[PDB]
């Protein structure tokens, strides 16, 4: 089963790609504490942007996590 | 946005209207500068116009080629057409140069000032050169500075402002060129 | 307010700076400073001044088309709504001590 | 309560902050030099709040040691 | 299976590119939080600098979601 | 055993996206030091985008270690 | 059977350096939103250094899409 | 055996995600410096923060060693 | 025809010497966008630095697909 | 022509070391466009470190081809 | 000759690290740009530390380069 | 082989530490000799990592 041993070195081959998500949310949440400590009094908005960033930033991670079911379950 | 062009010449239209006639208009600090910074020029090649000033006297007003301004962020050089800077300066050494020769105000803090038309501006409030200055006098009030803890933080507000000046005096000197 | 005996031994910077940190209790948007200028010793015009406070009315009034203060790059501490702080708080002191300078010499 | 540099969250002015870097260099001077020092540091000053047209007393500043670097 | 099983190993390397889009849409999602706590005013102007890059950052995440599908599915 | 065999090489290659969280939740610690240097008035504010951003960014660090059970014993 | 399979491999590994041009482009146009909040008077010139360095860049991203078309496809 | 060689390779590549938490906490444990060289007063709240954050990011770490300690020895 | 095979492997694992090209161009065609907000006035002559920096950064990426077209095509 | 066939996969993991010598070229062009914006009036003197610091980045960017060189030409 | 085969896999492999030192050599001379356009009269002073921060690193490019000819020619 | 990529990294960070020696020396030149003193300790302190990374390349290669 040749096929099938392929499956996991390949989609764990796949993961690496998560890395990167990690280290941009890393810098991303690292701003928003970097926002907020110079700008407090809009602490309230910058939440917002970081949320809406992490969603979208994830959206890389949804297509990496998109992968290893495409080709273990599929 | 600017729907309210506030002005010298802006002020007289109101001034016309409620206050009388009998007075001529009020003067403007605007009205006794011959420098401005919005209006380019005042390079003219690799020089530019160096304005050092404390409240007390006006130490230059030359044209210089380098000016080394001790910033918060660190010591930096100004060459002719520098990037237009606020910088606000910690207590160090305020270097002018016209050439081969350097004078070296240690400066205790104050504003500096980079325009867009190439002047320059450093704002101190009190600039002593160094032969002005004796080290037998700095670190002896050093020891009165970092020995003495007041949990107050408005003394030790003054008190880290003692350490920085004290110590950034000491090595103006002590790293004599 | 009233302040009075500035001219008795001499005006001195750091008198101008409490005469002015007085006028940081009350928050303006605006500090108008009504001195005689000294022109010669025949001629004294009268000079008005204003100070407007960083995060109030000088934010608002630099703007052409974005800002006339942005073309500057801030070299300080902590953001620009501290510098201008610290700035027109000296700009409020630097011409308290020159118009109570050059009203005594007027 | 406040935020920015470390005078001012203390509750010192930038001018207090600036004028207490300022004397403090004008300490360590030459003896020379230093006769023109307490000259421009004297403080010389009275003031009056006049909450309806009648001040009070008066706060009568007679320093001749600079800007008071303790708490105000 | 050689043939099929060469395209599980090698569409899982294919995928981490996204590593390396998600470690720049972090940069890019965090510079607006600097950016939105230095100006306030033009704040929602520069959501649209950064949607602008989630698009054009993400069209070489979908360049390799062309990879991934162009070895699993041709 | 081949199944079983790379298993393993692929379950240890999916774990590299835990560098990418290290590397993230590093600078965003270092983020918090240097926010808290700035006005220390609102540093316990400032730690609660902090563990926010952390909670947020262990969602990878979750996400890439269920891949590694999904792998071994899935 | 294994010289069509060893392209398959070679594609997945050749577009990793399209990892760089997601993390280059999330610089670049995070420097828009820096740049921009910065001075927003020459706000959208910026976006025209932008998208000449977008395109520039792309140069890179359209050299390693052309390698992962190439070893298949010739 | 090809299943117990391929175990020490797939703890080798698993333990690669150490990379990430010594470049972390190398940010983390600079913005330590940096940030008592700005506030020296509250420098010990800093390291407060710092091994808060250390704790918080050697357990991805930890997770990462967990995974060597049980393909070797499940 | 093994020698065949390892040049589509050879040529694809050679080519991420585009990703670190890729992510060098970004970071200075970042600068640009930085540099020009600073002083607009010189905004011109910071692109002959660009340009001239661009076209000496590709340089590298000239001597990375010439090793492509050196394994494959010769 | 096992050996003959490890000189493509030689090769190809060998010019990976052009990689970080183009994103070094970035932030070493990046600096030149930054440093450059700052003092404009010693712009030539910048340029005579960038291309001082060209003749030496990639003094060891001809080290990595010509280890390149010797695995296929030897 | 399979270890001739693995003389030069592995020769490649090893030159993976004058990537990073030709990213360190990047990042040092662009600080030494960023440095002399801060203050260029001390700007001799500064290459004799570039330049010390030169050989001083690039004795790791020639480390790695013992390891090469230790594999090839040993 | 595969030992030695980690040369890369300690290479790497070693043009940070020196690169911030000249950022810091354009910073305060004053102490300039003083931060020598803390980048060849951070140089020497490095190193370390760049012979405990040669360390199993000798280990592998030869035992």
């Amino acid at each position: 089963s040749v096929l099938a041993a392929s499956k996991m070195v390949g989609a764990g081959c796949a993961t690496i790609a998560l890395a990167g998500v990690g280290a941009g949310l890393g810098v991303m949440f690292g701003s928003l504490i970097n926002g907020a400590a110079r700008n407090p009094n809009i602490a309230k908005q910058l939440v917002g942007y970081a949320l809406l960033g992490f969603a979208l930033t994830e959206s890389i991670a949804l297509f990496s996590l998109l992968v290893v079911f495409l080709i273990l379950f599929a | 946005e600017a729907a309210a062009p506030a002005g010298p010449k802006e002020f007289t239209e109101v001034w016309n209207k409620k206050a009388p006639s009998t007075l001529i208009v009020p003067e403007f600090p605007s009205n006794y500068t011959a420098v401005k910074a919005v209006g380019e020029g005042q390079v003219h090649g690799d020089a530019f116009p160096v304005n050092f000033y404390t409240p007390h006297s006006i130490l230059s007003q030359a044209q210089k080629d380098t000016v080394v301004l001790p910033g918060v962020d660190g010591y930096f050089g100004v060459k002719a057409s520098h990037v237009p800077t606020i910088a606000q300066l910690k207590p160090g050494v305020v270097e002018l140069h016209s050439g081969a020769e350097s004078e070296k105000f240690f400066v205790s803090g104050g504003f500096a000032f980079v325009h867009p038309n190439g002047v320059t501006d450093i704002c101190v409030l009190e600039a002593a050169t160094l032969d002005q200055v004796d080290p037998a006098a700095v670190k002896s009030a050093l020891a009165a500075a970092s020995a003495a803890q007041p949990t107050d933080e408005f003394e030790q507000a003054a008190n880290r402002a003692a350490i920085e000046l004290y110590s950034a005096l000491e090595s103006a000197v002590e790293a004599k060129a | 307010l009233a302040i009075a005996d500035t001219y008795k031994v001499r005006v001195t910077f750091g008198q101008a700076s409490l005469i002015v940190e007085e006028l940081i209790k009350h928050n303006p948007q605006s500090y108008q400073i009504l001195f005689n200028k000294f022109r010669s010793a025949i001629s004294f015009k009268p000079t008005v001044a204003t100070i407007l406070s960083p995060d109030l009315l000088e934010k608002q009034l630099e703007d052409v088309t974005g800002n006339s203060l942005d073309a500057y790059d801030i070299e300080a501490s902590h953001e620009r709504s501290d510098v201008l702080r610290d700035l027109t708080e000296f700009h409020l002191g630097v011409t308290l001590y020159n118009a109570m300078l050059e009203n005594n010499c007027s | 309560a406040p935020s920015g540099p470390f005078y001012r969250v203390a509750g010192m002015s930038y001018l207090r902050y600036s004028n207490i870097c300022a004397d403090l260099l004008r300490n360590v001077l030459k003896e020379p030099f230093k006769a023109k020092a307490q000259a421009r540091q004297a403080i010389h000053f009275r003031q009056a709040p006049y909450v309806d047209g009648k001040a009070g007393a008066s706060k009568v500043y007679e320093l001749e040691n600079g800007i008071p670097k303790t708490a105000n």
